[PDB]
């Protein structure tokens, strides 16, 4: 079909243009902040056209060209497809992006290095974009380790401040546990299919899946940022605002579940997987929940608060349900963009102080972004019919209706009411307190393109989880038979988590200054996960790397064993052999003991 | 352009030539020079130091590197590499660290062992099996065409 | 390929009768010349190799490395100035027709038919680097390191000799053909296991494995950037060269006596990949890192899967390329500081503002990059030796996480965050040096498009 | 042009020097010319070749 | 072009959509722009192309082979016959490793031809595929990388010396 | 450690642990006037013994209220964004381009900016005139053999600028 490749392929090779503008440059531009918003609104309103001829006819494809090392009985070309998550996935992110574009022509208009960081992100999408599209099992590797490089820089964007590089290798560490994670998924699928094709992968379903799913478990929980190789994602929150925006709302965090959506007819079967799967998931939701409470940094809250969604999406993978955990991802996509770039757009306003503490009044300074907060901490929990409902409320009514952990379950519940409680939490203190903010106020919107980015998000928030939720083809069983009390739980557990927060926030209006009983310390520390494993790891392994591999091993144990006991037996003989005083009657002593012990003792003559 | 004898050849002994020697040589004072002592381990004669140096040095005191926290003739302490901001924080903590690695301990051992408890004892609803038409939907399995039609039926209840 | 041969005789009085400042221009421009007649070579079909001789014949390993050869060779030339471009003429004569004897012997060491005339030019090979690195070594260990370097290469490759006149004078003739064709199995004999011992194991000194790399580093901080990255990448590559081809004899008792080699070669590659993790002394960072690499270059070439000669091969000259590119940065950032220490020359963002790219793109073909050949590499090694055996992966994974770990840490340590502003004499950055950064990035980038060369023998 | 500086033209012409003394090393090696048992044709159209 | 008995293609089967109500379809009127915007130009290039093709006329031809006769044919030593042997061994395996390509390559295409049933009209083609590879896992595996011709007759006396022994034991 | 003296001063420690102890509360103590009722609650349990005519019944109060304190800290203070471990902490460390350098240009665009670059010499020739023989002199007539300080005289002589001014006047303007 002509009208369906042809506008894939333009929504891919639009995004290589910009990329000739900066490499054939040779005279700075100015307009290139405009050259890249308007090349990616081009991508967009090219990528609305065959999602819409999906849903009006079916016809899914593949293309597959340029085929290179074909040498074995496998061969591998530039592969990538669209079918029902390859294409339903890419608008949403290009939406998302133009409009990131949009908020990062305000935010970062006052440094002068903005054509270096618009060039990075957009090879950013160009990689997660690969990684969205391809079938091919390389590419996908391709797309993932391109986006940790990516991640890598633009989290080290501001060079200078140490907090930042070494959040930049925290990620990339924590991303080479994904690499060999993934690598012994690929491994498996080599030796034992013949190749890394989905296709004929998902032709065969071969019955010990157990190796694999392990190393695609493990490969999922390093790159989405899940318990065990959690803790890089408020460090991650570390570097610029809609580089954080980007980097985790929408992109480069939901890669690492994005291949088990990929792999379900593989993961249709293995009850051991799916019990790893939702056992991992509700252990992230309950820990990254309690972790949330007492924070008081803005982003390291809405870190916490994604880390959380991905594990109520792990728990979507657990009960077999994956449709709806890209559902999840769309509409979650949407709304944590628009809630990273309000926070931004706040920061910016008030000088960059950034923190919880000294943030208290905004409303009615100027209402727009308290408007933007209020209906982003009100679609992060279930609200009844708005885009938070469709996706959180159908994902715990599947887990509610099957046989499940009986602890998961529990998990998530709680979970929910947690995300409920910190939600409320960053709303009261963020909008409705006394304003503790230093005089000498500048408090500014009459701005054109924060408003108009704000804009088109929540008009994306309001409508678009709907129109994406519902013209789909049904890939499921719908559960709908529910008793009382197993649909109303989602909304009674919210309901009773904001009664618990005001009633938390009516104690913080008080004044008795109580003494903390570690549990405060519990979960105001990030946990003492990264205190306790970023201090012992990077301990052990190089005390062993200086006593053991530097000092020891190689230098004085191998130069003593091979150097010097040669070259002191050389030594020692020449000093025994040289060291002759000049007398004649020795050498002819000797002359005398050789031949007799030439005759007699051993024998010359016989 | 630089003095042979400004390297460290040989340990601590003897106790007033050598000492007076390494104290003028490492711009130490006497009593705060210490070799680590002479096990056999290489190490030369380079001090000990009180080893964390790095999250300390408060840092207004406005030296001449600023991110390395060093004033270009302290005695740059042996694991250096090690301690580098960017590499490790030895911070003092604001809890403990025995107790800290106590609780966590504990609430991952809790965590799973009610995983456990939970994968032995599962909830399900009170519901039958997914009845499925064509003999458990079978030529849309693995195959065997002709092999095996296998007698099952469903009833109406 | 005596076509070959006698232009690099032939550009050797050209040094010499070619008059003052202008023996630079005749050597480079002639070089590159012959860099595009050494692309013309790449010929080689299907079923057989192809014969420049009784005397001269290609097989398609030998062929990238051939052309990595002759293209390092126009490279190096220009970059070893301004550390002796104050010296004589003489002095500078010497040096320039050193390295291309070097050259002479590298070809005639990669197209080499007879193992007895490839163990001759092996050490041929071995004996310029000698007088390179202590004429101009520039510190105070330079003999050291070159003494090192004698003994080592030579008492570990010398009763090779010994084993190649007996298999010549048991089995005929020693082209590789008649080699081939013939080759009988060796039973599991002692003496079979000590020929096996002798070849193998002069072949390990010169990759080196872990027992016997403390060769290697010294012969690299204490030399100049010619010997470094003609040692580094033709030697060490010359060297897995020369295994994979004497690796065709001796086929059923490589199973019975080849365990403890893959085991020193896993165990050593874990541990000098955490070596070069603490260090100072910013040139041995990239000296470990290539005995890391060919330590996974030896387990490639000790398992005998297809998969994992292609990978091995793959591996060799993508690293060949990374590993001198770097060391070439190195000396760029040693002429701009006189330091060679790491936690001195630091900033270099602010200041030097393109070199960034180099060293990020640089450091990024170090960290096996996913289209780049070194990834390509690693990839088919770690295949292999997963379907060698199911456990071993976990040791190949610690290897890629410590790789990436120890060169974005020499990355962002010299390169990132504030300079010391105590330096105030490094200059903007020469048009030779990026000159140089764009003749080792831009082959590879060309090779990461279309791979179906370097892919060698088993394609 | 060639005295004016003969320099340059040292290793072009030790190429096409190698060149053809490769060919005549061909020429030196050629038996086998219709012999073997897979590359044999009758000799055509004109004169006694088939590679040289 | 190519053969359509060796790439197979099942017969096109395509659907006329009756629409129930009027909005009317806006992808009918943006294919109809797309194919007067691209089908018309691209189609008007390609036939001048294609004029300047034919003008002239290339020819390239198939390289074909003949039968040198065996490596079972071949003595002792005789390194002018193993050659030719070994030489037509290896053009064998490189050929029949192109065969397991195109059958990998048909069981790809049933894949996503057949749609979200695989197991309907996808049985005969995954039969002969592990046919096919069935014989390949028993003819070329076990023998590593420096393959030769020999090692695989060596392979094949001990395979059937082994099935001579085993139906020896079901006599 | 700190440049002007060795030890800080008894009231200079007890100074330090206000402050400190008072920024926690500030942290601690979210809504500003619960704050101030605290702080003034602080104030005044400094008051009750600050008189007291002893010296080891001080330090005793004053290793006390470590211990007491040291109990009741928080977790993430409320640092400002200039602070070491601060949001910024030098965020434009990035553009903090030193002034040694700009003289390794190229001539042309040292015609782009006529004035600057010639109000430069001018100053560089300020600098090379007066350094010799004034700041050497000052820097080494009136020290000891062991300075024990590390405050450095001004200039009060006659004339001219105080002695190693260069790296403290031209450093840059922390918000380029
Ligand atoms: C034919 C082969 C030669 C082609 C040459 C084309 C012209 C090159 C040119 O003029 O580039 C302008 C550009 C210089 O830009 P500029 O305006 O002078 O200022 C930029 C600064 O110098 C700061 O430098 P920078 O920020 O541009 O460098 C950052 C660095 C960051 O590196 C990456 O992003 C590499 C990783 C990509 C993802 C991998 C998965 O490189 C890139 O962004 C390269 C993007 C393409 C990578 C993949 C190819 O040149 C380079 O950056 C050097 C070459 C970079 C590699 C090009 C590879 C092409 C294939
Ligand atoms: C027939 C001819 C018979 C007479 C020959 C001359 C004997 C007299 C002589 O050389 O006396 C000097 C001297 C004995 O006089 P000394 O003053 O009592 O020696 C004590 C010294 O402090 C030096 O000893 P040390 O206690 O300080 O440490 C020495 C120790 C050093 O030991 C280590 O470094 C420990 C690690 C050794 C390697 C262990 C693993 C090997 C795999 O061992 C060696 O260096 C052995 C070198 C020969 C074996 C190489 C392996 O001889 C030696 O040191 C032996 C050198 C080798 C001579 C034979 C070479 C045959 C080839
Ligand atoms: C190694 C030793 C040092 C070598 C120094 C010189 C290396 C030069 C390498 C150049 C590689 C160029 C590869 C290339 O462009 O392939 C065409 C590549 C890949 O194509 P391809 O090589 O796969 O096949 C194309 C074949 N035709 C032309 C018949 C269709 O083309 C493109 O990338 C398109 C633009
Ligand atoms: C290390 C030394 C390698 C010496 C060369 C290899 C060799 O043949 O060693 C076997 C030699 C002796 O074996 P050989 O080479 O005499 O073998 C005789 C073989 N048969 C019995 C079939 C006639 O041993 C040594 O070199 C010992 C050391
Ligand atoms: C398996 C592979 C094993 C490979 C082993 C290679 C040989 C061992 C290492 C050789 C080099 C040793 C070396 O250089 O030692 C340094 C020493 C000279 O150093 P120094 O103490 O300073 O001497 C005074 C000079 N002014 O030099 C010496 O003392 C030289 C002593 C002789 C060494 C000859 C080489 C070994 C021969 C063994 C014969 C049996
Ligand atoms: C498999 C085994 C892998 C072993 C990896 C060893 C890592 C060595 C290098 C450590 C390093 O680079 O540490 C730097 C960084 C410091 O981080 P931190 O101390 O928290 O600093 C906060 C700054 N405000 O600390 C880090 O980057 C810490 C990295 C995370 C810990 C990795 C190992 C523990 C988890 C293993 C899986 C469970």
């Amino acid at each position: 079909m002509n009208l369906f490749s042809s506008l894939t392929l333009v929504t891919l090779i639009l995004l290589t243009m910009p990329i000739a503008a900066i490499n054939f440059n040779t005279h700075k531009f100015t307009n290139y902040p405009l050259y890249v918003k308007t090349t990616i609104s081009c991508a967009f309103i090219t990528s609305m056209i065959p999602t819409m001829m999906f849903i009006h006819t079916g016809q899914e494809m593949i293309i597959s060209n340029w085929h290179w090392l074909t040498i074995q009985t496998l061969k591998l070309s530039l592969s990538f497809k669209m079918d029902f998550f390859s294409m339903m996935f890419v608008p949403v992110a290009l939406f998302v992006t133009w409009s990131i574009m949009e908020f990062s022509m305000w935010y970062m208009h006052s440094d002068p290095n903005i054509n270096q960081f618009f060039k990075y992100l957009l090879l950013f999408l160009i990689t997660m974009l690969i990684l969205v599209t391809a079938n091919n099992l390389f590419q996908l590797f391709i797309g993932w380790e391109g986006v940790g490089i990516m991640s890598f820089l633009l989290i080290g964007w501001w060079y200078g401040r140490t907090d930042a590089n070494t959040a930049a290798l925290q990620a990339i560490l924590y991303n080479r546990i994904g690499d060999i994670g993934f690598i012994l998924a690929m491994a498996w699928f080599l030796i034992n299919l013949n190749t890394w094709d989905l296709q004929q992968i998902f032709m065969l379903n071969p019955n010990d899946s157990n190796l694999p799913l392990m190393g695609l478990i493990l490969a999922a929980t390093g790159k989405s940022a899940q318990f065990g190789l959690h803790p890089w994602l408020p460090s991650a929150m570390e570097g610029p605002t809609p580089v954080s925006a980007l980097l985790h709302s929408s992109t480069m965090v939901v890669a690492g579940i994005f291949l088990l959506i990929r792999f379900y007819p593989l993961t249709e079967n293995n009850k051991f997987g799916q019990s790893i799967m939702l056992c991992l998931g509700a252990m992230t939701t309950l820990f990254t929940a309690m972790c949330a409470l007492t924070q008081n940094d803005i982003k390291k809250i809405i870190a916490f608060s994604t880390s959380s969604q991905l594990g109520l999406m792990m728990v979507t993978i657990g009960i077999n349900q994956p449709h709806l955990a890209f559902l999840h991802i769309c509409t979650h996509a949407f709304f944590k963009a628009m809630l990273f770039m309000c926070s931004g757009s706040i920061i910016h306003s008030l000088n960059d102080e950034q923190d919880i503490r000294k943030m208290g009044g905004l409303f009615k300074a100027m209402p727009f972004t308290t408007t933007a907060l209020i209906i982003g901490s009100l679609a992060l929990t279930g609200m009844p019919f708005l885009t938070g409902f469709y996706s959180k409320d159908l994902i715990i009514e599947s887990a509610n209706t099957s046989y499940t952990n009986a602890w998961a379950l529990l998990m998530t519940l709680v979970a929910t009411s947690f995300t409920a409680i910190y939600s409320t939490r960053i709303i009261f203190f963020a909008l409705l307190g006394q304003p503790r903010f230093p005089t000498l106020i500048n408090i500014n919107e009459n701005n054109p393109f924060l408003i108009n980015s704000i804009k088109r998000l929540l008009i994306g928030s309001l409508f678009a989880g709907f129109i994406i939720s519902n013209n789909i083809p049904p890939m499921t069983i719908p559960q709908m038979t529910m008793p009382h009390y197993l649909k109303m739980t989602a909304l009674t557990v919210t309901i009773l988590g904001f009664i618990l927060a005001l009633e938390i926030s009516n104690t913080t209006h008080y004044l008795k200054f109580n003494y903390p009983s570690n549990t405060f310390k519990f979960s105001n520390l990030l946990g003492y996960y990264p205190t306790i494993m970023h201090r012992l790891t990077p301990y052990m392994n190089l005390t062993m790397s200086q006593k053991s591999a530097s000092s020891l091993l190689d230098l004085i144990w191998l130069e003593t064993i091979l150097p010097k006991t040669i070259s002191l037996a050389q030594m020692k003989m020449s000093t025994t052999i040289t060291s002759q005083k000049g007398l004649i009657k020795l050498y002819f002593l000797s002359f005398l003991i050789t031949i007799l012990i030439s005759t007699t003792l051993l024998n010359f003559h016989e | 352009s630089h003095i042979t004898k400004d390297m460290l050849p040989g340990p601590y002994p003897k106790t007033p030539e050598e000492r007076a020697a390494a104290a003028k040589k490492y711009n130490m004072r006497v009593e705060d020079y210490e070799p680590y002592p002479d096990d056999g381990m290489g190490y030369g004669d380079y001090p000990k130091l009180p080893d964390r140096s790095q999250q300390e040095r408060d840092p207004w005191y406005d030296w001449d590197h600023p991110d390395l926290r060093l004033n270009w003739g302290e005695p740059m302490h042996w694991d250096l590499d090690m301690y580098i901001r960017n590499r490790v924080d030895t911070s003092p903590t604001p809890v403990n660290w025995n107790l800290m690695c106590k609780h966590l301990f504990g609430f991952v051992a809790f965590m799973l062992f009610m995983f456990w408890v939970g994968e032995t004892y599962p909830t399900y609803q009170p519901v039958g099996p997914k009845q499925y038409p064509y003999n458990n939907l079978y030529l849309e399995r693995g195959g065997d065409p002709n092999k095996e039609p296998e007698p099952v039926v469903h009833y109406e209840i | 390929m005596l076509k070959y041969i006698i232009p690099t005789m032939m550009l050797m009085p050209l040094t010499w009768l070619s008059k003052n400042s202008m023996i630079w221009i005749n050597t480079t421009l002639h070089s590159l010349l012959i860099s595009l007649t050494s692309l013309l070579l790449l010929n080689q079909f299907g079923d057989n190799s192809l014969n420049f001789s009784l005397t001269f014949f290609s097989d398609s390993l030998s062929t990238p490395l051939l052309i990595l050869t002759m293209w390092l060779l126009p490279l190096m030339l220009m970059a070893s100035q301004h550390h002796l471009s104050k010296e004589n003429l003489a002095r500078k004569k010497l040096f320039i027709s050193m390295l291309i004897l070097l050259q002479l012997f590298l070809i005639m060491t990669f197209t080499a038919t007879e193992l007895i005339f490839f163990y001759i030019m092996f050490e041929a090979t071995l004996v310029p680097t000698l007088i390179i690195i202590t004429r101009w070594g520039n510190q105070t260990e330079r003999l050291n390191a070159g003494l090192y370097f004698l003994f080592y290469t030579l008492a570990g490759s010398l009763p090779l000799l010994v084993a190649l006149i007996y298999i010549q004078n048991t089995m005929g003739s020693l082209n590789f053909l008649i080699l081939q064709y013939w080759v009988q199995p060796m039973p599991n004999s002692w003496s079979n296991t000590f020929m096996w011992l002798a070849c193998m194991m002069a072949f390990m000194v010169k990759m080196p494995l872990y027992g016997l790399h403390l060769w290697l580093p010294k012969a690299h901080v204490e030399a100049p950037i010619a010997g470094s990255m003609v040692l580094a990448a033709i030697l060490l590559k010359l060297g897995g060269y020369g295994m994979m081809r004497i690796t065709l004899l001796l086929n059923p008792i490589t199973d019975f006596m080849a365990y403890p080699f893959i085991m020193l070669s896993l165990w050593g590659m874990i541990m000098t990949s955490s070596i070069c993790l603490r260090q100072t002394d910013l040139k041995s960072l990239i000296a470990y890192s290539s005995v890391s690499h060919m330590a996974l270059v030896i387990v490639a070439i000790l398992i005998q899967t297809p998969w994992s000669y292609m990978g091995a091969t793959a591996l060799m000259i993508a690293h060949g390329l990374t590993s001198s590119m770097l060391f070439c940065l190195a000396n760029s950032n040693y002429e701009r500081v006189h330091s060679r220490t790491m936690i001195l020359a630091r900033g270099l963002q602010t200041l030097l503002p393109l070199m960034a790219a180099w060293w990020l793109l640089a450091s990024l073909t170090n960290l096996a990059l996913p289209p780049s050949i070194n990834l390509i590499g690693e990839l088919f090694v770690v295949m292999s030796t997963f379907s060698w055996s199911n456990i071993t992966i976990i040791l190949m994974g610690l290897n890629m996480v410590i790789t990436a770990l120890y060169s974005l840490y020499m990355l962002i340590t010299t390169q990132r965050g504030k300079h010391t502003h105590h330096i105030n004499n490094i200059l903007p950055s020469f048009t030779r040096e990026n000159a140089l950064m764009s003749l080792h990035m831009l082959p590879l980038l060309l090779l990461s498009l279309n791979p179906k060369i370097i892919l060698g023998p088993l394609y | 042009v060639v005295r004016d500086h003969w320099i340059h033209v040292l290793v072009p012409v030790g190429f096409v020097f190698g060149y053809y003394l490769d060919r005549k090393n061909d020429e030196k090696l050629a038996a086998f010319r219709n012999k073997s048992l897979l590359y044999k044709r009758e000799l055509k159209p004109n004169e006694e070749v088939t590679w040289k | 072009s190519w053969d359509k008995d060796v790439y197979p293609e099942p017969p096109r089967r395509t659907p006329a959509p009756s629409p129930q109500t009027s909005l009317p379809n806006p992808i009918t009127y943006l294919t109809k722009a797309f194919d007067l915007l691209v089908d018309r130009p691209v189609t008007l290039v390609r036939e001048f192309i294609e004029r300047q093709h034919a003008k002239n006329k290339y020819y390239y031809y198939h390289r074909e082979f003949r039968r040198v006769p065996d490596i079972t044919e071949c003595h002792e030593k005789d390194v002018l016959c193993m050659f030719e042997a070994e030489m037509q061994w290896k053009r064998d395996y490189k050929v029949d490793q192109e065969i397991v390509n195109i059958i990998q390559e048909r069981l790809k295409a049933c894949q996503q031809r057949e749609g979200e049933s695989h197991r309907q009209n996808c049985a005969k083609e995954l039969q002969q595929f592990t046919q096919v590879v069935k014989a390949y896992q028993d003819r070329y595996h076990d023998l590593g990388a420096h393959y030769s011709a020999r090692k695989c007759l060596a392979k094949q006396k001990q395979r059937m010396l082994a099935e001579r022994k085993a139906t020896k034991e079901a006599a | 450690f700190l440049p002007s003296a060795a030890y800080l001063t008894h009231q200079q420690k007890v100074l330090q642990l206000y402050k400190r102890a008072l920024r926690h509360l500030e942290s601690r103590c979210v809504h500003r006037d619960k704050y101030r009722y605290f702080a003034c609650l602080l104030r005044a349990r400094f008051d009750e013994h600050k008189n007291e005519k002893d010296m080891v019944k001080a330090t005793q109060l004053l290793r006390e209220a470590e211990k007491e304190f040291w109990h009741g800290q928080h977790p993430q203070p409320y640092i400002f964004p200039e602070s070491p471990g601060g949001t910024s902490y030098e965020r434009y460390e990035c553009y903090k381009v030193p002034e040694w350098c700009l003289d390794d240009w190229h001539p042309s665009e040292k015609a782009m900016y006529p004035d600057y670059f010639a109000k430069r010499e001018q100053w560089k020739k300020l600098r090379r005139e007066s350094w010799e023989r004034e700041v050497k002199q000052l820097q080494e007539e009136t020290p000891v053999g062991g300075p024990r300080t590390e405050a450095l005289p001004p200039a009060r002589k006659q004339g001219d600028l105080p002695p190693l001014w260069w790296h403290i006047v031209t450093r840059p303007r922390e918000r380029p």
